[PDB]
């Protein structure tokens, strides 16, 4: 009870949800045709897993998730692929042009066609739920259905389930692996129209997840598989609080009650250790106070920015596997007096923890090894501000001489919605800045 | 499930096409009957894109051919691959146009034009999900040049949501000795200008300083200069023929491309030209020798680039090297557009070739060729030379004057945004 | 406990409103921006039909 319903949007909502369902079927002895011998409830049941798995009379486990995209080709290796009875057709809904990276397209000319369709089959699944708590969003900032479509469902979802909680985890562009000049603009437009109707967004940033792959996976070049196969660990880690239950287990909604001081400041910044190879984890047994660490190092951190030089309102952290309670404090009382860690004065300084013993699963055949204990840490620091600013650039340089702006304007839109969503993000900036200076 | 149409017309057109489906046909496994013999599924993965699939597992090109003379018509029929294209796709006249853009444009071609339609329509009526159409003509010529132009205005018409492509080979005097070529090609830039989203431009200029200074070629024929214009065709198709996730959609690649409409000119370039390394391939792609547009990127800035690289090689190297030739060359980008470089790789390498790379910008040095062309175009206009010609077909002269004052509005558009600065 | 439905009511509320003022404003403009395309090339072809026009005066002199 108290389902969560995921919806995949875009290419890299659908496959990073690929990703994360693969990894969910894994951690819970799920097979790719949906049974579960260990379930003895049969059709049903009030398991902790059930929070993101339906049961049938058959016995399938079927994901309470939705992919969309506006075109099919993504989709289409769902249908085909490895875990293509997992879901039941309904679940994968398919448009035949897509958004080219426009957010118009996305949002307006070619949104609206399926918009009707997409919150149908999501209805069908709340009706399955006895107790809905709310919705987690995979999508993109860059592409133009991940980013426009997006917004658009987001806008519909709060009219047809008023202030039910949704959750968002947006890939944040990179240019080593971007696929658009205009992603700042799709980047801005979708960040002004969520922001009131998004309760708590994760934040990934490609270049980070890219870097992490190249040093601490000694992978040259990455590709989306290799980012992805990381992002559902994370992912895991932030839901595994509501799949799995015990006697240490901290409901994900009690880290977002401190996480979120003002309904705008809502952008975590998330922390995972460790992402080590295979080779170098043999007879390297990583201790509690070792990922503890790495926590406060900004290389292992989501997105690219320095918590030195900003201020942190909270400060999480998320443990699974063999992690007992004496070990997290021996470790936090080190690095407290050994680590740059300094609140806003309106805030307590303690770190709320929470720890899961089912351990972390490895994909066969990814880059990671399977570790004991692995540690997901979520703060909300002033320093994810950072993020935004190398974006509002990127947007002013171009709006300037309104390059590119034409396509937007061409399929509906005005040039008041980009001066609108920067003047948005302008504040939020702002805000940022004020959360952070000290009280008078 | 994303179909393109393909259209040629006149000789340029239906001969550069012709010789661009030889060439796609092999990449694909396709024989001059239509039937599959390949080795690899990814030949045919994204087939459907250009070819229509028939009755008998045959494939059968999605190409409309069409001229105002005959003569082509035949030599098509009879060349390689001639007997794939469907038969009802000829559209032929009888007479032709004689290098007059009028007569394409307004009167032999209008009485030709709607018998073009019937046929674009219905390969469109039978399309999944039509993208949009690519165009193969000259702009020196009557045929091509005029009708085609018309041809863009009247699919426009009727698919106005839909982008419009053209291969528009640019004329000049080391190539064709017909004397009013200028005035054909401005006419048709004044129509390109406004009614299409992505040209790009095959200078006969920069094909033939190719073909004599770098392949040592003298006296080059036609089929030496389409050889080239063939292997960037093949280049700059690659995204959209094979599964790769950059520009795999032709207003995909026009949105990553086109920062103002108007400005929708493109570079071409291939590398390498002869008859090798990573490193190589990209500053030679990067060279001004290479451009088949006659134009020095030098001597300009680039609003958006786009690199293609075939075959197998190190993809952090070809990260490293893209990298370093920004880094390097960094005056001659915007800085108002950032990260307006993107590359692809696609595992497919081509004919004869182990590794190749295909070059395509949007390049403010495009106005050095839209000069070229105004200066051979005023230097007849205020003589009034020739104007006869057009004027007996119902032109009136002051129509000239609009479409140079359009090109010279192009070129100064262009200068525009090469002296642009961001702060 | 009436304050609580009241703001979520007019959160819904302003929600829709917003939502349907915007798609029919988009709709207003990409129809306008295709009419006056279209507009466009219906004036080449009235050029063009005078062009022909003009050509058939000139052969009777
Ligand atoms: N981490 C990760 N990011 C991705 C992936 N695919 C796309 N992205 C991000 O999304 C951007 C490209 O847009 P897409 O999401 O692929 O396109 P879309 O959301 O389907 O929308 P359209 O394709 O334009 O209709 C890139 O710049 C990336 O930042 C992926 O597989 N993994
Ligand atoms: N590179 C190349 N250019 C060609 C070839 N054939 C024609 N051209 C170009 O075509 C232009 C002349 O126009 P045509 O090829 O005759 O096409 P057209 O419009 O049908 O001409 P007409 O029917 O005689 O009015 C010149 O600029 C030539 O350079 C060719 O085989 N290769
Ligand atoms: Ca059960
Ligand atoms: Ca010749
Ligand atoms: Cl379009
Ligand atoms: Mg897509
Ligand atoms: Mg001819």
């Amino acid at each position: 009870m108290r389902e969560c319903i995921s919806i995949h949007v875009g290419q890299a909502g659908v496959q990073i949800g690929n990703a994360c369902w693969e990894l969910y079927c894994l951690e819970h002895g799920i097979q790719p045709d949906g049974q579960m011998p260990s379930d003895k409830t049969i059709g049903g049941g009030d398991d902790s897993f059930n929070t993101f798995f339906s049961e049938t009379g058959a016995g399938k486990h079927v994901p309470r998730a939705v992919f969309v995209d506006l075109e099919p080709t993504v989709i289409d290796e769902v249908r085909t692929g490895t875990y293509r009875q997992l879901f039941h057709p309904e679940q994968l809904i398919t448009g035949k042009e897509d958004a080219a990276n426009n957010y118009a397209r996305g949002h307006y000319t070619i949104g609206k066609e399926i918009i009707d369709l997409v919150l149908d089959r999501i209805r069908k699944l709340a009706d399955q739920c006895t107790g809905l708590q709310g919705f987690l969003v995979f999508h993109s900032f860059g592409g133009g259905t991940g980013s426009g479509f997006t917004s658009l469902l987001m806008e519909r979802l709060s009219v047809d389930y008023g202030k039910k909680s949704k959750l968002e985890f947006s890939i944040y562009p990179a240019p080593q692996v971007s696929t658009a000049v205009v992603e700042p603009y799709n980047s801005i437009l979708t960040t002004h129209t969520t922001l009131e109707h998004s309760d708590c967004a994760f934040m990934v940033d490609n270049e980070a997840i890219y870097d992490i792959c190249r040093r601490n996976l000694d992978i040259e070049r990455p590709t989306y598989t290799n980012l992805n196969r990381l992002i559902s660990q994370i992912v895991s880690s932030i839901t595994a609080s509501l799949r799995f239950d015990g006697a240490l287990n901290v409901d994900l909604t009690e880290f977002q009650t401190n996480l979120v001081p003002y309904p705008r400041i809502h952008f975590p910044l998330a922390t995972y250790a460790p992402v080590i190879s295979a080779e170098k984890a043999y007879h390297e047994q990583l201790s509690v106070a070792e990922i503890t660490n790495a926590c406060f190092e900004p290389a292992n951190q989501m997105v690219k920015c320095d918590p030195r030089h900003g201020k942190y309102m909270a400060c999480c952290l998320l443990y699974r596997g063999d992690v007992v309670p004496k070990d997290v404090n021996a470790a936090i009382a080190t690095i407290k007096t050994k680590r740059s860690i300094q609140f806003v004065d309106w805030c307590p300084t303690g770190f709320k923890v929470g720890i899961n013993y089912q351990p972390p699963t490895v994909v066969p055949g990814g880059d990671l090894a399977k570790v004991q204990r692995a540690v997901c840490m979520l703060s909300n620091t002033t320093a994810i501000a950072e993020a935004w600013a190398r974006l509002d650039h990127k947007f002013d340089l171009m709006y300037a001489k309104r390059a590119f702006v034409h396509w937007y304007v061409g399929e509906g839109m005005e040039e008041g919605e980009f001066s609108e969503a920067r003047e948005d993000m302008a504040a939020l900036e702002k805000d940022y800045e004020e959360v952070g200076v000290d009280s008078v | 499930m994303r179909e393109i149409v393909h259209i040629q017309a006149g000789q340029c057109g239906n001969q550069i096409g012709a010789k661009f489906w030889e060439v796609i046909s092999d990449e694909h496994g396709i024989d001059p009957t239509g039937s599959y013999h390949g080795d690899s599924d990814l030949q045919l993965e994204r087939i459907n894109v250009y070819y229509n699939e028939a009755a008998g597992n045959k494939y059968v090109p999605r190409a409309i051919l069409v001229d105002l003379e005959p003569g082509t018509m035949d030599s098509v029929r009879s060349g390689p691959f001639g007997q794939i294209f469907r038969p009802d796709n000829f559209v032929f006249g009888q007479s032709g146009a004689g290098n007059n853009w009028a007569k394409g444009h307004y009167t032999e071609g209008a009485e030709l034009v709607d018998s073009v339609l019937d046929v674009v329509r219905k390969e469109s009526e039978s399309c999944d999900c039509l993208q949009g159409f690519q165009l193969t003509h000259s702009l020196g010529g009557g045929t091509g040049s005029g009708m085609g132009t018309l041809l863009i205005s009247k699919i426009r018409e009727e698919y106005p949501d839909r982008i419009m492509n053209t291969f528009s080979v640019v004329p000049s005097p080391k190539v064709s000795d017909t004397v009013v070529e200028p005035y054909n090609a401005t006419l048709s830039v004044h129509q390109l200008v406004e009614n299409t989203d992505e040209t790009y431009c095959i200078d006969n200029e920069a094909l033939y300083d190719i073909c004599f200074r770098t392949l040592k070629l003298t006296t080059p024929t036609y089929g030496d200069l389409n050889h080239l214009v063939s292997a960037t065709m093949s280049g700059v198709t690659t995204c959209l023929r094979f599964p790769g996730q950059l520009n795999a959609d032709l207003r995909k690649l026009a949105v990553n491309m086109v920062p103002f409409p108007r400005l929708h000119f493109f570079m071409p370039g291939f590398a390498p030209l002869t008859s090798l390394t990573v490193p190589e391939l990209t500053q030679q792609m990067f060279d001004a020798k290479n451009m088949m547009a006659a134009c020095d990127p030098r001597h300009g800035r680039y609003l958006t680039v786009a690199a293609v690289f075939r075959g197998r090689m190190s993809m952090k190297e070809v990260d490293e090297q893209m990298l370093n030739v920004q880094n390097k060359n960094s005056s001659y980008f915007v800085e108002w557009i950032p990260n307006n470089v993107k590359t692809a790789v696609c595992d497919i390498p081509p004919r004869g070739l182990k590794m190749s790379a295909t070059f395509i910008g949007n390049s403010t040095a495009i106005q050095e060729l839209f000069k070229r062309i105004s200066e051979q175009f005023t230097a007849m206009f205020r003589r009034k030379a020739f104007l006869h010609w057009y004027t007996g077909e119902g032109m009136d002269e002051m129509e000239f004057t609009e479409a140079e004052s359009n090109m010279n509005d192009l070129v100064s558009e262009y200068q525009q945004y090469q002296d642009a600065t961001a702060d | 406990i009436q304050k609580a439905i009241e703001e979520n009511n007019n959160f819904i509320k302003m929600a829709k409103e917003k939502l349907a003022q915007k798609m029919e404003s988009n709709k207003e403009n990409r129809e306008a921006h295709l009419a006056a395309m279209l507009e466009r090339l219906q004036e080449k072809d009235k050029h063009a039909e005078e062009v022909r026009k003009n050509k058939e005066l000139k052969e009777e002199a």
